[PDB]
């Protein structure tokens, strides 16, 4: 609620913007438009590209690498918008940059932004 | 108590802790059922618009469909498909116009037909459900044209092709009663029956005038194709019922939704989708409030419920929100759907006690139209 | 006995008496000094291996045995993907089913039959003692029992810590014992955000306990024939290597041309690369992926020959959804990925990284 | 404030939804997007169709016909949105109906709705 | 004191009393001047977007321009045209993609050129002004491509045609310095100078490295083409200045926008367009606030003003609102423009006293980008 | 002045102003028929017969009611020509107009101004009336005499009698009565459809003395009137260029355009258009559907059952105003007829049957 305060992760509600895996999400949480935490909504196309972040999990004290992937080919969902930037670097370090539409490799070459999923791909280092 | 976002955090933590793998992929929506509800957002006339597909029971968005400028949504009563007639332009809201119909699979939401409509023939208007309509067999979509003149376009969904326009008289709305038949409401106060073989001019017959010039019928009557029941309120809450189930119009006793005393005190219907009708229950639901006579499009905070046969009042609910549109699920123990344009929120109520059970917010910019399938 | 079965397989593994002319053991082609791969030059360089007869060449590159014990037994998963098994084409169910094959293959160890292998085992008093202690008296008198036992021992030995030590730099960094350089860290970040992670990570999500950088699936990445290897094998100009479809009992034409995803552990020291040994340099194997993404003319060209990569041996069933990522690896990112893959080298092979 | 109350016109501010000429407007006031009370913003197309209303002017006590004409060919302005319905009739009385996009006759066949102007075109009766 | 709606009510009322006629028509916008300001609304990644053209002196919308998905706006410094690079799809947000450039007349706002960009080559990214850029003569538009690899597209505005893609190193942003030359910022911490022609590998020359790999240079540097001055803040409010006025890069002394004590107490820049530069005053304006280090895109409530030559602080303004982006008019007694994404409002301040003068609200869904012409 | 008009009242009904004394202004502009021509010639009522009993015009005789409200011919600041007299605006004002029929050989056919003056001078009442207003000897100078007769006729046309404002429409705007439902519908259609873009005085606001014309010039794409063109004798190779035929108009874009007529008395002043091509008011209204409607019948002139026919002048058509995107159905044609009937002056209401 203080937007300038240090962001504090929780592991009890995935639709909230302080959910721990959403630490560098920019966009909308797919779970709110018919996707799930790590799946796209019907009709959309799952990109293969991502941007990454190391996000602290307050459940187990570990930091996990979240490779955000977009669900693409639909107008922006408009539900559960969030913008967090923990570790997020400028566009010249693109693997860490989250203003970029990460829709590359989506089926049917879909490039419009609908929502983002938050799957874990590895351990932080 | 536990919200959907909370239950999802707990399942994701368990998968993580247990080492359970799952492949990221495109979800399918759950099978269409009686409690699926669709909410269309005309977005206060924006050039692009959204439909939300909602599981009413969980109060959860299960999918969405994009549309163009003031699209008309339809939903097959049997759950087999959904479709809309929509409009796009080559440069956002300028340049070459394309009108088209899309049919969608209702669990993958993929388009299975894209059928171009020649010569930009759609009626661009604040969204009225009965300006685009499926025939009971679901093989034909009918759409209304206002320019240059009232006409109705026949679109073959089975053959995926536009067929022709029907010339009609000065009439509005399209209520299909058979594979080859629909009814419209004419300026002169009658209904017109339009019968069309594949060739020739259609066969057009009128009923008697059934309302006077000074009695104003709303843009949003309720029509149950399975019952063949047309429920048409006027500006004051007078309710017309027309039975079309015999293939011909039969006029039922007119019924009053409000009392003489409530009217005296300024009670009037008001909103967008002001009326709902429940087939199996034979029950009419009307959005009403105290209001001046020319505030007929404002939100209402109350719903009245009444027997379609008798016309007696069965309940009056205080909705507790500014409500613009209502509809009901067509199963037993139905839900009453109460959509607020201002709050961009669908409130989901028990249709018998009128109590609020759950709600779904963030439904676009100015959501206005609720649609349900009648599956039973 | 866990130790003892493995110890028996250790002896067999280095024993040439399991080859027809006694010139060749497992370790001849799977040389412990070279991450269990074949350092020997044949008619096609190091692309394919030469058999016990000193003339026959195989048609496929000899893979590492390191980390092979982490691969699941062959199966079809829920989404209809074949997974696991041994050999580039998965034709063996597991390590035990695999072991007996080089022994009877006339292009490899060339023993005429099981009875001949049993006769060699029975000639060595150390094998009579070791085999009978684990499998019972007379085991070596029964060709079928003897052959199955030898394969069991060999599979036990490849399951020991010696074959899968998890002591690469990557492993140390993951324990917090040291840190990646900036280049290696960039390479790691690239590997996990680009398409590599779609096939060269154990899991689709979450974290693996013993990561070996393969999902054990079957993909056709569209590689050309290696002409000099194919000429050496003698299979003919008209031969097609159908990959997984050659596994007995697989009939699905969609499986044609798909090969098992290799583990990338030790990849830096186990060149040449791919199932037919077609590329010499690790850089070239990474650059191959740019053929699917890049618009530059140089992306159509194999930098080792200066000629086009070549027509796929099997031009159908390519994994184009994963390969056609829409992004080209620039040279800085190829450099990073080389650096990162080098951190997957086991500690004892680090001295080899200079070579 | 009270949306169901009898609408009360003023003659002091053309950008507010209570300005007397807006008694049956549906959409956006063109004055808020670069038009004026009776002119279209640059880049848009003036329709020749209209719906009409008799609007009472509190200043001179007279009722005027306002024939609302749309400015077309742009996405909706999104500034100064208003919906009033004084004397507004259902679609079957289209000369008096205001859900309709009255873009007919606009140059280049422009049919998308941007905003509405409120010119006086006569006296009521 | 009298509002613009009030003044207009009064004039309409006097014309009606005087019997004054006027023809309803399409207005022209007033001549472009120094106090014209453009606000672009990326609309939180919506498929369609809007630009508002505003008279900063009156605080009045004088026009609008529609755009597609994440368009890049440019404004010619001399006031002669404006343009954008934009992207549409045949079915709202799905189907065939078309990237294009439009040029518009700055008073009628009609498109004067619509130039297709082959093979969908635009970089789709939250909007960075210097990802699409005009050459100083106004004859060429340059746009960035990311996929499959960093490249720069060349569009001839005068001949209205796409020309070619240029291959570049791993570099970002486009700061034109001459009809055939621009700069980019590289991953390696250098700038590259790219001198191009109609055909042939461009000549690409790197400057010295000027910053460590762990100082982060923001995505919204300010660049004054007429001064050749590139003003580039880091996440800590350290400011790099590069003089490109000679046609080669000259590194100026770095300045600190916050004091050491401010930094120790958590002051950092943050927002979207965090920096502005006034060429005639040689002054830098930076949006700053107290914040955690990884909240670098949150709004800020203060602006610091400092002399570009000495780094001496001239003022610290308390803005009194949540501000995401700033810019200034390039005339004497300039205006400081303070755009709030959350309030969808442009606040217009006196740049000398910092006092809020007026504001323009309802600017779309998530307006972020402010552009002005340097006509002086 | 009352005097001036009283003199013009005398001139207006005097056949001594035609060569053979068979016709006055009132012959073709019959006060009994709202100042138009009741007489049937070779092309019906489409065109009028002159003094010689044989010669026909090529244009329909218009009403003189309300013509005194038209401003003098001028080009406005948007570059639209406005006002004047004749269907093509070739006369600046009523004064410049009045002398032209007198000297037209296909009309009143006086040979010159001097012949007109000689006729005025033979009448003792005209010697008195003219000299009292213009000075003694006026009738002896052909130029002064002719200009004075033109002034008096213009003065007469500017009285209350030609422009009474006593139509039903006028009574309803004064709040003296109400339109019938049908009338009110026709009025609503009129001011919301494309009609009001040309047939209302002002762009917006309310006019003090509405005459249902903006005084502008438009080509609505009308066909030749075949029998009328034949009767006129102008030859089948003739083209009526409308405003372009005004001396001094040179602009090619004015070709085929004609002055928008006032719709007051329209119900009793058929046949319609500059060439009288349509006998029925409903046909005049239905003509506008040709630009909007898709129905096969919109291409067909109901009076003939044949296609309307190509425009006499195919360029400069007012397409932006005409191509409205909406067709008038029968009920709307009915309502417009009803509304236009309310523009009939009180003294002509018995003509409506
Ligand atoms: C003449 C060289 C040669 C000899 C000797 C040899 N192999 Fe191999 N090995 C290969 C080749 C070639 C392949 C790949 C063949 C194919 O995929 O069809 C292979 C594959 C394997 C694999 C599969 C690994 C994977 O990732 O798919 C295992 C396990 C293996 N060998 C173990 C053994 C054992 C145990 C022995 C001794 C009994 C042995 N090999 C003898 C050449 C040899
Ligand atoms: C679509 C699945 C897939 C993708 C994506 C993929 N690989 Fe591979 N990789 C394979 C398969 C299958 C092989 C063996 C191909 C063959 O030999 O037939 C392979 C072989 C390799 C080899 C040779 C290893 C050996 O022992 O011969 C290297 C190195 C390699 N990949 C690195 C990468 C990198 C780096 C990326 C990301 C740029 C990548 N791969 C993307 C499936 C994939
Ligand atoms: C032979 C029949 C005939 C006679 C006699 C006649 N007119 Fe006309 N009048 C016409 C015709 C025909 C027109 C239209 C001619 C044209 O537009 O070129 C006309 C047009 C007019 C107009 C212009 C009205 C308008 O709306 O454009 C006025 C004024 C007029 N006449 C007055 C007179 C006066 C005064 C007299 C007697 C001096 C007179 N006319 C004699 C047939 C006649
Ligand atoms: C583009 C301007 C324009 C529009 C729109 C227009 N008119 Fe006209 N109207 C004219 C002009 C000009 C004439 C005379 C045409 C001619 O004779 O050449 C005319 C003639 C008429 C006449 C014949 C009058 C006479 O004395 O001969 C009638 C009746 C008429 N119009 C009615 C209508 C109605 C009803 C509408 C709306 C359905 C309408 N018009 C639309 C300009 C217009
Ligand atoms: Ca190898
Ligand atoms: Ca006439």
């Amino acid at each position: 609620t203080d937007p300038r305060a240090k962001w504090v992760p929780q592991d009890n509600d995935i639709q909230a913007c302080d959910y721990w895996r959403h630490c560098s999400i920019d966009g909308n949480i797919c779970d709110c438009s018919g996707g799930s935490l790590t799946n796209c909504p019907p009709g959309t196309k799952l990109a293969t590209a991502s941007w990454v972040a190391s996000c602290y999990n307050p459940t187990d004290g570990q930091s996990y690498l979240i490779a955000y992937r977009d669900c693409c080919g639909y107008n922006v969902s408009g539900r559960c918008p969030c913008l967090n930037t923990e570790g997020e670097l400028p566009v010249y370090r693109p693997e860490f940059a989250n203003d970029i539409i990460w829709c590359f490799g989506a089926e049917d070459d879909a490039m419009t932004y609908h929502c983002t999923i938050s799957p874990i791909v590895g351990k932080a280092s | 108590q536990e919200t959907q976002g909370q239950a999802a955090a707990r399942a994701a933590a368990a998968d993580l802790a247990a080492g359970q793998d799952d492949e990221p992929r495109i979800l399918e929506a759950p099978a269409p059922d009686a409690r699926r509800v669709y909410v269309n957002d005309p977005a206060h006339f924006a050039a692009v618009t959204q439909q939300f597909v909602i599981d009413g029971e969980a109060g959860r968005v299960i999918g969405m469909i994009d549309g163009g400028f003031l699209p008309n949504p339809v939903v097959a009563d049997d759950g087999s498909f959904i479709a809309h007639a929509s409009t796009v332009f080559s440069r956002i809201a300028r340049g070459e116009r394309t009108d088209y119909v899309e049919v969608f699979d209702p669990v993958t939401l993929l388009p299975t037909a894209d059928i171009e409509l020649p010569d930009a023939p759609r009626f661009l208007v604040g969204t009225y459900p009965w300006m685009t309509s499926l025939t009971p067999d679901g093989k034909t979509l009918l759409f209304y044209q206002f320019s240059p003149a009232p006409a109705v376009g026949v679109v073959d969904l089975e053959g995926k092709a536009f067929k022709r326009m029907l010339d009609v008289p000065d009439c509005y709305h399209i209520f299909p009663t058979a594979p080859d038949t629909f009814f419209m409401h004419c300026r002169d106060g009658s209904l017109a029956k339009v019968a069309f073989g594949t060739e020739g001019t259609p066969e057009i017959t009128h009923t008697e005038v059934f309302h006077p010039e000074d009695e104003f019928l709303i843009n949003h009557p309720a029509y149950s194709q399975k019952a063949g029941r047309l429920v048409w309120p006027t500006y004051t809450g007078k309710i017309h019922q027309i039975d079309l189930s015999s293939g011909d119009a039969k006029f039922l006793p007119a019924v009053e939704a409000l009392t003489e005393a409530e009217r005296a005190d300024g009670w009037r219907p008001g909103g967008w989708q002001q009326v709902a009708y429940h087939r199996a229950l034979d029950r009419i639901y009307l959005l009403v409030d105290q209001r001046d006579e020319w505030r007929h499009k404002t939100a209402s905070r109350f719903v009245v419920v009444l027997d379609a046969k008798t016309g007696e009042r069965l309940a009056k609910f205080e909705m507790g929100h500014e409500i613009d549109s209502i509809n009901v699920s067509q199963d037993e123990k139905p839900l009453l759907y109460a959509l607020s344009t201002g709050d961009k929120t669908l409130y989901i109520h028990d249709a018998e006690s009128g109590e609020e059970l759950r709600s779904v917010n963030q439904l676009g910019h100015g959501p206005q139209v609720i649609t349900t399938a009648d599956m039973g | 006995a866990d130790d003892a079965l493995a110890a028996l397989g250790a002896q067999l593994f280095v024993d040439p008496a399991l080859s027809r002319n006694a010139t060749q053991s497992c370790a001849t082609c799977h040389d412990p000094a070279r991450a269990f791969t074949d350092p020997r030059e044949g008619k096609a360089g190091l692309a394919v291996s030469v058999g016990d007869d000193g003339q026959s060449h195989g048609d496929r590159n000899t893979p590492t045995l390191g980390y092979a014990a982490l691969v699941p037994a062959f199966h079809r998963d829920a989404n209809g993907k074949y997974k696991g098994g041994q050999f580039w084409d998965g034709r063996a169910d597991d390590l035990k089913q695999q072991a007996g094959q080089p022994m009877l293959n006339p292009v490899e160890m060339a023993m005429p039959d099981r009875a001949a292998v049993a006769a060699r085992l029975r000639d060595d008093p150390a094998y009579r003692t070791g085999f009978e202690a684990l499998f019972g008296k007379g085991v070596l008198d029964d060709p079928e029992r003897a052959f199955d036992a030898a394969a069991e021992a060999l599979a036990a030995y490849q399951a020991t810590g010696e074959f899968s030590p998890f002591d690469s730099k990557y492993d140390r960094v993951m324990r917090g014992e040291e840190k990646f350089t900036p280049l290696e860290e960039f390479g790691y970040t690239v590997f996990i955000t680009w398409n590599c992670r779609l096939c060269h990570m154990q899991r689709k999500q979450g974290v693996a306990e013993r990561e070996t950088f393969t999902n054990f699936e079957y993909h056709n990445i569209g590689l050309p024939v290696n002409e000099t290897a194919r000429e050496a094998s003698g299979l003919g100009a008209d031969h097609v290597d159908h990959g997984l479809l050659a596994r007995p009992g697989i009939e699905d034409p969609a499986q044609s041309g798909r090969f098992k995803v290799p583990s990338l552990r030790n990849v830096a020291v186990t060149g040449p690369y791919m199932h037919n040994g077609v590329f010499t340099d690790l850089r070239t194997a990474i650059l191959f992926y740019n053929k699917y993404t890049s618009r530059r003319p140089e992306a159509k060209i194999n930098p080792e020959t200066g000629a086009p990569w070549g027509e796929p041996e099997v031009a159908r069933n390519l994994s184009l959804a994963e390969l056609q990522s829409g992004l080209m690896l620039d040279d800085g990112r190829v450099d990073a990925l080389v650096a990162f893959l080098e951190t997957l080298t086991d500690r004892r092979y680090e001295p080899l990284l200079e070579e």
